[PDB]
């Protein structure tokens, strides 16, 4: 299978056929869509079907997806669950999750079927509940224990892992320990599961099962969790609304008062670069003469941009650092806009800040908004205006709206991200083609020397240690290899 | 057991591990030549 | 074109209410929200199908190659 | 390596222009061939197939074929493929004689 | 700047299932 | 109210096209750079 | 004498030797009966495990799985659940008849 | 320094093999035509760029292409010698 | 100025000049302003932003600076800027209504969406250009929910019975 | 009786062989084919 | 040219027919507008492609 | 559906042929003619 | 696609019954994933969803000319007041139930009426397949072009991606 | 000779016009919807010479 | 400990209203798995009659043939099921339709110019310019004459506008109306919408009497909360009347003094109809389908 700009060898992997009814589209799983760099917006992929048994033995053993878990660029994993299986494991493995007996047995068999060969025991084994006396209830962490109890081999003991999350402890309350992931003898005992555990992230739970149990088990656990966080989503959904994007009236007064202290910021940075002082007014004729002097020089305008941008990025960083955990109406678990950004499911904290607080400085080609010959950045503004807004600082957010002047600068910044993309791929495309003709018959020999195709020697070992990059991940993780000594033996 | 295997195409891999993350640094000024034009020299 | 027979979302028959709707707005002179509630459309799925219909078939029918223009 | 007469919209290519470009011969039809037994289509998501799997449509599944030599162990399945023929999916499109 | 003019003449137009205009 | 869909104004116009003057005059102004530029070949000063 | 036997099917690859654990596969079903029947099998005090699972939504197949403790096989728990769902639709139909005859 | 500026980690084993290719003649050779000029495979050079320029240098040389580079084995259709073509499979027959 | 553009006073009245209307602040009348003039003027965007003794002009509406198709995007000042630019390209590539006089034409191919609808949420320039004569799309009850699992990275889920009753059907 | 239709005056028109393709009331060259009573079947889907 | 929306319908056109294009062989092409330099006004450009022209050109 | 052609081999019959996989003209009875092609040439006046 | 650049292919014609259903009985025509909106920042689609549902209930059209509203005149306050007079939730949320299981969902679902468009390029003129077919006369290779039943290209870089796996028989 | 220009877009001229390219002067008015069609008449183009450049100014 | 005799002690039905077209009623103390299955079967598994195969002899109008074939299939027919049987698909088309499977409708409309005095209304101006759904006439094939003599086949909504015509144009078709279910196509669904909702529960926590109780009224539909005095202060009259707007949860006075939830085994079914069957009779069919969906698995051999 093949995504068409084939920039590295993991973009052409080998799949097993599963013929479906009622379709005309090739149909893919979400673990693969980060490897191919594909998304479901209308992308096409090429399906090649090999015609002898020598090639079938190499689409199963050399180029299959199970051996392509780690990329050879740095040894980092590229296969994992992507967007909404991430944001479902922050609810399933939460501390609020309590399932009854009918529900607990339904999420096990929803993802682990013995008939299709998912189990290792041919009889689905379960756990005692974590609450006995009022009503028997299972915890949501205890489902992740049961699915690892069933898909891992019975003779090997459980996994042992101590890792972290992407979610800080203070989003959960006072004295929570939900940042610490803990597996002891294959049982999840502490901490929620994120992108940092079963996403495409290093030293998670799926990366650690890959090391102890092998690539065939680590490819099953992504399928088992792919079905687990789909039946839980269908029973317990996940949405994002208008109330997720609103600051409370206490916190909405906070961003007004900090942005009230930005009307002086443009002049003070402009009074600094002109080497005046004392808060000289903006209409000073000995000030406007210097701003025209700055305007004609490309050097001096670079200084005035850098001073004023770094001075208004402080006010941008004061509004965000006061509002976005605290000024919001819905707090963390219920505010799905933050939980998509904290879990690493989709977006960043920069996207949440521009929605809820303000856009910030619209930096163009690194510098700032360009300027006409007349000292005007738009026809709306006075010539040589030392306003921060006139230089391209957007005090508006996407929740409430941006003014027509600052809608025009934001289209300037939007277009330089699109003309730079059109000139992006042509640059590094020829750099890669040019390497792959010299470094193209270069291979590891049987005496571990790296040689060219004609036999000329290039290196005497691969990197000085002859270690494959896709193998040396836990090689220097000695604490992990000691906690799992018998399972790794 | 973590050694490189003989016959491994370490020349294609080393070239695909440089050209492929270089489709990620086409950007402008944030003193020395930066990014792809430095890499093209 | 012509009004859809059924609503897309619920599936109530909606196609019999287009000509009754234009009588209410023209003859009885109601606003759009009161004429839709008198026809029985009350879920906002079927409510926005009579409300938001263009009826381009009256513009297509002007071109008739079967009679003298 | 000629002079020509006029602007004949890049005149008639010689046997060197058939070799030296991105297109031509040595990069378009030796390093870059087109292949039999291949299909492409728009991709769609599925969390119900495995991670090491692809969902092939039934349109592609009745076109792409594999030459399977008939022996004493696959005679029970290759007879059923010829009976179904090239329309019913566990089937076959043609046989090859000795 | 004048605000967006509020549309005057709105009323309840969503009711529970099995209740039409039993509200005054 | 703020804006309206002009439902009786469309339906009287679909059935009965105007016999005097084009409605939607901003649409004929949006090709005045093209129609006007061809009209200037034969009309105006000096023929 | 042609009774249909392609409807319910015992998957022998996941069935225990005693019969106390077995998986089934009904054709032409989904969450409709797959969830309504799973509710009633779980009310048997001998059923240790029960759940349905639709392997792919694009085809009409329904895997259910019953695991018991003892002294009742997993087929005898399936047909006990199917009898108590037949008897559960009699109660709904006969209460709803008596409230139309009472209006 | 290029990749660590953009917070991109590449392994040093790739960078040592790029560097030990560029310094394979004691000089500082590029990846271009002029760096490729000192090589054995003629079809690698012809397939890269300026095909009939390298063909002129090979025909005057009466150069025997040994058919070992993977750009020269795809031309003649020989099995590539990297990976599963780096050895031979020989079948062991029991009778004399 | 000092080392600016060469000074002068340049009148132009020829063909082919770009021109747009603004409001001249004394007399409250429409003025016509071209792009050579505009660099040295002071045109207020809204009348609420008229400052004393710098502004001589004001826009009629701030929506006189967008295109026709960029002005039909609902609440375009809330989207991110590459998404308003991408709708302007996606709005061309829809199958809508090419025209009503289709039985008197013969084109290579036409795409015709069958049952179009006007939008509930629309601009006031949707009715000035007569965009109701060419309905391009339909009003869907859309739910923002991750429910099925088959809707990731861009993909969406249509309803089946909505489709059987004809939902974006076209020839 | 097989007929066509003029594209201009919409007059029905039987057109024999060794006749120019023209209307015979006006003189219009373009001439469109009518449809006759003939069975086609559909599924109502 | 001077023709009503009623009469455009009687002559087999769209009632709000726009014009502005040419019909060439049924294909319905039009002339693309171009951006060119402003007429009749001396611009004062500096350009590195002028020293390319001859010796001692600035 | 068929087209007239030469007699098929394998002692078939005097036959008429038919291209089926766009490059393999079979006979009437399904015998693929050995070594057949159906060439073309590529354009993606001017 | 909607009017905000939120495009994406139809992934499954999902059957009606196991699709979530509101308090009203309304089942949505289109389910769109909330994980689009954090990286897209298309909040015009949230307020179009909120103004469209206000407009269907009250029988009114709403204006969405840009810069009509204000930072002191937020449309979430303007259209939410029109929903609250209609009898719905202020924030456009609705209580929905799961079509598969039958229980109510965890929280309320953001529902509304969005004007969807249908783009012109579909799978029926994208997909192709070839077992064998017409060849070229010079190179005896498969021909370019879909309507001529032609072949998929294994270009320059896909050669390198198969040398990189070390599979010389797939390359062969 | 004027229909040839409006069919291809090739500005053939002995005397030389002031313009800097000789192709792409005319394009097909598509009718996939009305928004595609109304935007050909508002479309202005800097010049087909400038897409040949490697500068994004 | 569950038992079907313990289910019967605690199962109630309160029928709020019944009508020719809709029915609102309660199902008290039943599980969500069973109550969903009745909703699930009313939409899909209950069969109804709709037109399937349409035979155009002429369609000279503006509407396409397959679009106009699609519009006939969505027209709901006032036919009782269990007057037809099921079609059989493993046998050819001459043997497939009988007088026991099929209802044959036909449509024959021609449009002509009308001489009328004069922008005039096109019903005064043309003859047969609007094909309504009542013009689909029923053709009794075979013995559908002594068994459909009580009830001819008429569409359930006879004023559905099927097409519009202009003079010269005509429509002449013939359709076969076969029996099918809503899972196959949506046009066989015998219900506009069947759905349920849980009974809302509004739990006041503190006494909120007085002026607060007057503003507690307005956060709900008017019949929901009531008052009497400072005593009998602010109580729930009709929680079934409430739509869960959560209007009270956004005023900071009340955000700790009330909690909203559901009664998780009290379902409020609202079963509408497309006219073909009464809505209380597509619920009896729905509970008998689930019973007969279980007998066919019990009375069945367990293969392999
Ligand atoms: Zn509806
Ligand atoms: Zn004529
Ligand atoms: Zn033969």
């Amino acid at each position: 299978m093949n995504r068409q700009p084939t920039l590295h060898k993991a973009s052409m992997m080998g799949h097993k056929v599963r013929v479906l009814p009622n379709e005309k589209t090739l149909r893919l799983h979400y673990a693969n869509t980060g490897a191919y760099n594909a998304d479901f917006d209308g992308d096409e992929m090429n399906m090649h079907f090999p015609q002898n048994e020598n090639a079938r033995a190499e689409a199963l053993n050399l180029a299959n997806t199970d051996s392509q878990y780690l990329t050879p660029t740095s040894g980092s994993p590229v296969r994992g669950l992507i967007q909404d299986h991430i944001s479902a494991g922050v609810w399933l493995t939460s501390k609020d999750s309590f399932f009854t007996r009918e529900q607990y047995q339904q999420y096990i068999y929803g993802c682990i079927r013995p008939e299709d060969g998912h189990t290792t025991r041919s009889k689905i084994v379960t756990l005692p509940p974590t609450i006995f006396k009022p009503y028997p209830l299972w915890t949501g962490k205890q489902i992740i224990t049961t699915v690892l109890l069933n898909v891992t081999p019975p003779d090997m003991p459980g996994i042992n892992l101590i890792s972290k999350n992407k979610i800080k402890n203070e989003y959960w309350g006072k004295g929570s320990l939900e940042n610490e992931v803990l597996f002891k003898d294959g049982a999840l005992l502490c901490g929620i599961l994120d992108k940092s555990q079963y996403g495409a992230s290093k030293y998670g739970i799926v990366h650690s099962l890959h090391e102890v149990y092998g690539p065939e088990v680590a490819a099953k656990v992504l399928s088992v969790l792919g079905r687990l966080f789909t039946n839980y989503i269908t029973a317990t959904a996940f949405t994002c609304g208008m109330d997720d994007l609103r600051l409370t009236a206490e916190g909405n007064k906070w961003r007004t008062d900090i942005l009230k202290t930005s009307v002086d910021t443009g002049r003070e940075a402009a009074a600094e670069v002109t080497n005046l002082d004392k808060d000289t007014p903006a209409d000073d004729p000995e000030l406007l003469k210097r701003l025209q002097e700055i305007l004609r020089d490309n050097n001096k305008s670079g200084i005035l941009d850098a001073v004023t941008s770094s001075k208004v990025n402080a006010i941008t960083s004061q509004v965000v650092s006061k509002c976005v955990p605290d000024g919001t109406m819905k707090k963390f678990p219920c505010n799905s806009m933050q939980a998509m950004a904290l879990s690493g499911a989709k977006g960043s904290n920069v996207n949440v800040s521009q929605i809820m607080c303000l856009l910030g400085q619209q930096a163009l080609e690194g510098r700032r908004v360009p300027v006409m010959v007349s000292g005007k950045t738009l026809p709306s503004f006075k010539p040589y205006e030392t306003d921060a807004m006139a230089g391209g600082y957007v005090k508006g957010r996407f929740y409430s709206g941006i003014k027509p002047q600052e809608y025009y600068f934001h289209c300037m910044a939007g277009r330089e991200g699109l003309i730079d993309t059109a000139v992006k791929t042509s640059r590094s495309g020829y750099l890669q083609r040019c390497l792959t003709k010299q470094l193209e018959g270069v291979h590891v020999s049987y005496d571990n020397s790296i040689r060219d195709a004609d036999g000329t020697l290039v290196q005497f070992m691969y990197g000085g240690d002859a270690i494959d990059i896709t193998k040396e991940s836990h090689m220097t993780q000695f604490e992990f290899c000691l906690d799992n000594y018998y399972a790794l033996l | 057991r973590s050694l490189i295997n003989p016959g491994e195409a370490v020349g294609i891999i080393a070239s695909q591990s440089v050209g492929e993350p270089s489709t990620q640094m086409t950007l402008n000024t944030f003193n020395v030549t930066l990014g792809i034009p430095r890499l093209r020299e | 074109m012509i009004v859809p027979v059924r609503c897309f979302s619920c599936g109530k028959v909606v196609g019999d209410k287009w000509e009754s709707y234009l009588n209410l707005l023209q003859e009885d002179e109601l606003d759009e929200g009161t004429a839709l509630s008198r026809l029985g459309l009350k879920r906002y799925c079927c409510r926005r199908m009579i409300l938001t219909h263009v009826d381009l078939i009256e513009k297509f029918l002007r071109y008739n190659p079967l009679e003298k223009r | 390596k000629a002079q020509g007469r006029t602007s004949g919209k890049v005149p008639i290519p010689g046997v060197k222009q058939a070799l030296e470009k991105k297109e031509g011969l040595f990069r378009k039809h030796m390093m870059g061939k087109r292949v039999n037994y291949a299909a492409r289509s728009v991709i769609s998501p599925d969390p119900n197939i495995e991670t090491n799997e692809i969902g092939v449509p039934p349109v592609f599944a009745v076109k792409l074929t594999y030459p399977e030599p008939v022996t004493a162990y696959n005679i029970a399945e290759l007879r059923q493929a010829v009976i179904n023929g090239p329309d019913k999916w566990p089937g076959a499109t043609q046989i090859q004689n000795e | 700047r004048k605000d967006v003019p509020k549309v005057e003449g709105l009323k309840l137009e969503h009711f529970a299932t099995g209740y039409d205009a039993e509200d005054f | 109210r703020t804006a309206d869909f002009r439902t009786l104004e469309r339906e009287s116009r679909f059935i009965n096209p105007p016999k005097d003057k084009s409605a939607f005059p901003l649409l004929q102004e949006a090709v005045q750079p093209h129609i006007g530029s061809f009209n200037a070949l034969t009309e105006g000063p000096d023929g | 004498e042609e009774p249909d036997r392609e409807k319910i099917k015992l998957l022998t690859q996941a069935t225990s030797e005693d019969g106390t654990s077995a998986s089934f596969q009904i054709v032409e079903e989904d969450h409709t009966l797959g969830n309504a029947l799973r509710y009633v099998i779980m009310k048997n005090p001998d059923v240790e495990f029960c759940g349905y699972s639709i392997p792919h939504p694009s085809e009409n197949l329904l895997n259910i799985r019953i695991q018991t403790y003892g002294e009742t096989t997993a087929v005898d728990a399936l047909q006990k659940g199917l009898k108590d769902l037949m008897d559960l639709c009699d109660v709904v139909e006969s209460k709803f008849t008596e409230k139309i005859k009472s209006m | 320094n290029v990749f660590s500026r953009y917070a991109i980690s590449v392994s040093f084993r790739h960078l040592d093999l790029i560097a030990d290719m560029m310094t394979r003649q004691g000089t500082y050779l590029a990846f271009n035509r002029q760096g490729m000029e000192t090589s054995t495979s003629s079809f690698m050079k012809m397939s890269y760029e300026t095909t009939c320029q390298f063909l002129t240098k090979a025909v005057l040389d009466n150069e025997r292409e040994q058919l070992d580079s993977p750009s020269a084995r795809i031309v003649v259709g020989k099995l590539n010698n990297v990976g599963t073509g780096s050895f031979d499979v020989l079948a062991k027959v029991p009778n004399a | 100025s000092t080392r600016g553009q060469y000074p002068g006073l340049y009148l132009f009245g020829g063909h082919s000049r770009m021109l747009r209307p603004v409001r001249y602040l004394p007399l409250d009348k429409e003025d016509i302003v071209g792009p050579f003039e505009q660099v040295y003027m002071n045109i207020a965007v809204t009348p609420q932003e008229i400052q004393n003794n710098v502004h001589t002009h004001v826009e009629f509406t701030p929506t006189n600076i967008l295109s026709i198709l960029a002005n039909l995007t609902p609440f375009s000042d809330f989207n991110q800027s590459p998404r308003n630019m991408y709708q302007c390209q996606m709005g061309k590539q829809t199958m809508g209504t090419p025209g009503v006089a289709l039985c008197h034409r013969s084109d290579n191919k036409l795409y015709r969406l069958q049952t179009g609808q006007t939008p509930i949420v629309k601009a006031n320039l949707y009715d000035d250009y007569g965009m109701d004569n060419f309905p391009n799309g339909f009003n869907a009850v859309v739910a923002v929910i991750s429910y099925t699992g088959y809707d990731m990275d861009d993909a969406m889920i249509i309803n089946k019975s909505a489709d059987e009753r004809g939902f974006g059907y076209g020839t | 009786t097989l007929k066509y239709i003029c594209a201009e005056c919409s007059s029905k028109l039987s057109l024999s062989r060794t006749d120019a393709v023209r209307c015979k009331d006006c003189g219009h060259r373009i001439l469109l084919k009518a449809r006759t009573k003939r069975l086609v079947q559909f599924e109502a889907r | 040219n001077k023709m009503s929306p009623y009469e455009l319908v009687q002559h087999k056109e769209e009632s709000d027919e726009i014009g502005g294009y040419f019909i060439v062989n049924g294909i319905e092409k039009l002339i693309r507008m171009l951006i060119v330099q402003r007429r009749n006004h001396p611009m004062a450009i500096i350009r590195p492609s002028f020293a390319n022209r001859g010796a001692s050109y600035s | 559906t068929f087209i007239r052609g030469p007699i098929c081999g394998t002692d078939n019959c005097p036959s008429r042929l038919w291209r089926i996989i766009d490059g393999r003209r079979t006979c009437q009875y399904g015998h693929v003619m050995e070594g057949d092609v159906e060439f073309n040439d590529d354009e993606d006046l001017g | 696609s909607s009017r905000h650049g939120q495009k994406g292919v139809c992934s499954r014609k999902w059957p009606t019954i196991d699709m979530p259903f509101s308090e009203t009985g309304i089942q949505p025509d289109i389910i769109i994933n909330p994980h689009a909106f954090p990286s897209r920042m298309t909040i015009g689609m949230f307020v179009e969803s909120l103004a469209g549902k206000a407009g269907a209930l009250h029988g009114i059209a709403q204006d969405s000319t840009p810069w009509i509203f204000n930072e002191d005149d937020t449309p979430a306050d303007y259209f939410g007041e029109q929903l609250a007079k209609a009898g719905y939730n202020y924030h456009g949320n609705e209580p929905m139930y799961s079509g598969a299981t039958g229980e109510e969902l965890r929280a309320d679902i953001y529902v509304g009426v969005v004007y969807y468009q249908r783009l012109r390029h579909m799978v029926n003129d994208k997909f192709q397949v070839r077992s064998t077919g017409p060849v070229n006369s010079l190179t005896m290779q498969p021909v370019k072009g879909r309507k001529r039943h032609g072949g998929i290209r294994v270009g320059e870089m896909e050669r390198d991606a198969l040398i990189g796996h070390g599979t010389s028989f797939l390359l062969q | 000779k004027m229909q040839y220009f409006l069919s291809t877009g090739n500005l053939v001229s002995q005397s030389g016009l002031d313009l800097q390219q000789v192709s792409g002067y005319t394009v097909v008015a598509e009718k996939i919807n009305f928004y595609r069609f109304i935007s050909h008449f508002r479309m202005v183009h800097r010049g087909s010479f400038f897409a040949q450049l490697k500068t994004t100014t | 400990e569950w038992n079907v005799e313990k289910f019967k002690k605690d199962f109630e039905v309160n029928i709020s209203s019944l009508d020719a077209r809709e029915a609102n009623f309660d199902l008290i103390n039943i599980d969500t798995s069973i109550a969903n299955a009745f909703r699930r079967i009313m939409i899909s598994e209950v069969p109804s009659v709709a037109a399937e195969y349409v035979y155009f002899f002429n369609n000279t109008s503006v509407i396409q043939d397959e679009v106009l074939a699609h519009r006939i299939g969505l027209v709901p027919l006032k036919v009782d099921p269990d007057m037809l049987t099921w079609v059989d698909s493993n046998l050819p088309d001459d043997e497939k339709f009988t007088d026991e499977n099929t209802i044959v409708l036909s449509l024959n409309v021609k449009c002509t110019r009308n001489p009328d005095a004069p922008s005039t209304d096109p019903k005064e101006l043309y003859n047969n310019a609007h094909v309504y759904a009542r013009d689909l006439k029923f053709e009794p094939q075979g013995r559908q004459s002594t068994t459909f003599a009580d009830c001819p086949v008429v569409p359930a909504d006879p004023d559905i506008l099927l097409a519009k015509l202009r003079p010269g144009q005509e429509i002449s078709l013939k359709a076969h109306c076969i029996l099918g279910i809503g899972g196959d196509h949506a046009k066989f669904s015998p219900v506009s919408t069947a759905s349920y909702r849980l009974l809302p529960q509004i739990n006041i926590l503190q006494p909120i009497k007085g002026e607060s109780a007057r503003r507690f009224q307005k956060c709900f539909p008017p019949g929901v909360i009531g008052i009497d005095e400072g005593s009998d202060e602010a109580y729930v009259k009709d929680a079934r009347k409430d739509t869960v707007s959560r209007e009270v949860l956004r005023y900071e006075e009340f955000a700790d003094k009330v909690k909203l939830g559901r009664v998780r085994n009290h379902f409020i079914f609202n079963v509408e109809s497309a006219g073909a069957m009464t809505p209380e009779e597509i619920f009896f069919k729905s509970v008998r389908i689930l019973k007969n969906k279980a007998e066919y698995l019990k009375n069945c051999p367990i293969t392999q």
